[PDB]
């Protein structure tokens, strides 16, 4: 999928309590600034100056005249530059593309009920296999809907997924893992980051009561204990995507503009409120 | 209702107390009894060990002990447990189709990043802080020292100019007058911005890639490959992992560390890991994953290796084998094993935002200190006014 | 006996990171420019309105205040008289700081890595397995 | 104003360090300052 970025991604650099506590100590520092200025410029001017010092935009402010007020404003600016450096240090890392899966699993309502959704998504499987038998035994309705969007071979299903005439492909876990590993660009991926439903295995079929059963079982388990098929999987089963900066679009920083619009709405609301209060 | 030893510690009388058993394997056994009708009498093995091929003090005899000793002696008819399938266990008894695929992996105590009170002061050296402070003092004095003798700014004005143009605040609205002071101030401001940019870049570099111990890349970790006194890793003594470590030739050096440190049961091993006594615990993926899900401060990190499955074992020849294997395969086929995994393994509390309240507490403590020292400063100013 | 010991290796193109005239315009697309104008002009004028209809600074002064907020010129001289106008200048300064910080972070992340030529990691490179 | 004061304000807004400067009054000079500071 085309991953989405959370609108509050630029809030995550600091937890929710951190913002409110820095704001309340900002209010406290502004109040004590007004107090020390009066001892030796209203509360609003102090708050504006403090915000402009934290937000070093060189905004027009009126600096105080008292010496102690200047001292505490200077240490406040020190805190401000520390906070700005800390926030900017990890800003790039947190504003990053996050990938979200289409569906949860085989139990999702999309698979069970595909008609109630307005856009009809297409999922299918090859027939005459174990997956088709399992689907028939588990969800007859799902199989009945799925038979229409049947596939002929693994490659046909893969190209159909690549083009867009298919949305999901349900089949053997190992084969799809291998295909996803060997795919280029990793435009295709298994759901659930390696989700497995039937969790069965591959075996060596034998005739009933064959004398080779015990020897083959012991040999295979001895191979298990020596890790040879680990080498075999590294030689055969591994792929490209198994081993694993971008431009920022409007949706990537949609939270900033959303908060800007909310601030504009608050501006209009408080402007009307001030008009009513003055009247 | 399951009869088991009262005390797991060796050296105590193991009275057979009738405790109560439940969980995953118990539910699986209950469905097994429901499908094919047979009454079951569940009991615990007297010896907590899983049971491996061990040479008893009487030589020329290999004896199966633990749960396998219990089963093979005719004292048990069927065994249900997270029992790994290997060649040695399969030689003497037959196993059903696995009910849970898993593998060996590494569990380590997750290292919470400790936040020092000098985190903001960390990027710059203390001697560097003293140097920049001395530079601030000397430039602050020499600004008005040169400005005073300029026929063509006072102590407080020049000092506050210096502090404002070093803090990017603008406390001192006054400006130098003589052109030499003009050049000195512009260069000092450039130096101050160089300092602040270097501080920002250093803090950004330090904050990123902040991981003292990278990871454990499974058994191929060079730190794990070469044993050391400080790096202590262990596993449950006398179990399947021990057999796998012993029989594998290239891993034999690993086994050299193994007998140095072992634990009777998994509970003691995980408790030692939690108490930081053990640097790494080698065990099954399911057990370590569930423990990490419950114990939120422990994490499994090693790459999964030695893939196998937990199986339910019987004697060498048992009529139950075909029917129980068909039943377990049907249970995999339908939606039952998934239900057990959901209701006994998947549920969790936390597994794991930076620069939290505890992470950058020092700035809040210093702001509080400045607030509580402002009254002292105003007392000093009042006393100066008296004089 | 060998007179020069050596092995087999791979030669590829250098793929110079040579940049274009827009080496600093990557973080934001062209549309945002219009958008960033839409983030300033409509603000400045309404700020003037806040001064125009206040119970107790022309359009050009408001525009200069907004521009000095956007870019760290330090001209100032555009402090409004209405309380709402002042708090709106404050919040717009906050948003301008956020925008400039995002610009700096995005450009730094863009320029720290200029790899995508993706030098082959010898015979073990996954691209070599499947030609 | 003096070329020296122009150099002062110019350098001090090149390095945005809250340097006390005498900003110009002309509109085109303000445009020049704004674009230069964007750079």
């Amino acid at each position: 999928s085309n991953g989405t970025v959370s609108p509050s991604a630029f809030l995550e650099p600091f937890s929710a309590s951190v913002w409110v506590m820095m704001f309340v100590m900002l209010l406290i520092v502004s109040a004590i600034a007004v107090f020390v200025f009066e001892y030796f410029f209203t509360i609003g001017k102090a708050i504006w100056l403090l915000w402009g010092l934290v937000f070093n935009n060189s905004v027009p402010v009126q600096n105080p005249k008292g010496t102690t007020s200047k001292i505490m404003v200077s240490v406040w600016a020190f805190f401000a530059v520390i906070f700005l450096a800390s926030y900017t240090a990890n800003l790039a890392a947190f504003i990053q593309e996050e990938f979200v899966d289409q569906v949860t699993g085989l139990s999702d309502k999309k698979f069970q009920r595909p008609h109630d959704y307005s856009p009809p998504f297409r999922f299918g499987t090859v027939p005459n296999g174990s997956t088709e038998r399992n689907i028939r035994n588990n969800y007859p309705y799902m199989h009945q809907y799925m038979t229409r969007f049947n596939q002929r071979g693994v490659e046909d299903a893969l190209v159909s997924l690549k083009t867009g005439k298919l949305d999901a492909f349900i089949y053997d876990a190992a084969v799809l893992n291998y295909k996803a590993g060997r795919d280029e660009g990793c435009k295709l991926v298994t759901i659930g980051s390696g989700y497995i439903f039937a969790t069965t295995g591959y075996g060596i079929a034998l005739q009933k009561g064959s004398p080779w059963k015990r020897q083959i079982d012991l040999a295979l388990l001895q191979f298990v204990g020596d890790g040879e098929m680990e080498e075999l999987e590294t030689l055969w089963l591994t792929g490209i995507c198994h081993n694993e900066s971008s431009q920022l679009d409007i949706d990537n920083m949609a939270g900033v503009f959303y908060m800007l619009a909310a601030a504009m709405a608050l501006s209009l609301i408080t402007f009307i409120w001030e008009h009513l209060f003055y009247w | 209702i399951c009869t088991g030893p009262n005390d797991t510690s060796p050296g105590s009388p193991r009275h057979t107390v009738p405790q109560c058993c439940y969980g995953f394997c118990i539910d699986l056994l209950i469905k097994l009894a429901r499908t094919m009708n047979f009454t079951y009498e569940v009991h615990l093995v007297a010896d907590g060990k899983f049971g491996t091929q061990e040479r008893v003090n009487n030589s020329n005899k290999k004896e199966w002990n633990g749960m396998m000793g219990e089963l093979l002696s005719g004292q048990a008819d069927m065994i249900v447990a997270p029992l790994t399938i290997n060649n040695e266990r399969a030689q003497y008894i037959e196993f059903s189709k696995p009910f849970k695929y898993q593998g060996l992996t590494i569990l380590v105590k997750k290292e919470i990043p400790r936040s020092t009170l000098d985190s903001f002061m960390q990027p710059f050296q203390s001697t560097l802080w003293l140097l920049v402070g001395l530079s601030v003092h000397v430039v602050a004095v020499m600004l008005y020292l040169l400005d005073r003798f300029s026929p063509f700014l006072t102590l407080s004005s020049a000092m506050w100019f210096s502090w404002g143009v070093l803090l990017n605040s603008g406390i001192g609205e006054g400006a130098p007058r003589s052109f030499s002071a003009r050049i000195l101030g512009m260069v000092w401001a450039g130096f101050a911005m160089i300092i602040v940019a270097s501080y920002t870049a250093n803090l950004a570099a330090f904050l990123v890639l902040d991981r003292p111990e990278e990871r454990i890349t499974g058994i191929n970790d060079p730190r794990l490959r070469n044993p050391s006194d400080k790096f202590i890793y262990a596993t449950v003594k006398q179990s399947s992992v021990d057999i796998y470590f012993r029989r594998q030739v290239e891993l034999s050096t690993m086994y050299r560390h193994m007998e140095k440190h072992n634990y009777e049961s998994a509970a003691e091993a995980i408790q030692a890991v939690r108490d930081n006594k053990l640097h790494a615990f080698i065990w099954d993926s399911a057990v370590l994953e569930f423990e990490a899900s419950q114990k939120c401060d422990l994490v499994t990190t090693g790459e999964l290796f030695f893939r196998s499955g937990f199986g339910i074992g019987m004697r060498k020849d048992s009529p139950w084998k075909q029917n129980v294997s068909l039943s377990i395969l049907k249970s995999h086929e339908n939606g039952f094993m998934e239900d057990l995994d959901k209701t006994w393994v998947r549920y969790q509390e936390c597994d794991s935002a930076t620069l939290t309240f505890e992470n950058m507490a020092g700035v809040f403590m210093l702001v509080a200190g400045g607030i509580v020292a402002g009254i002292f400063l105003i007392f000093i100013e009042i006393a100066y006014k008296r004089h």
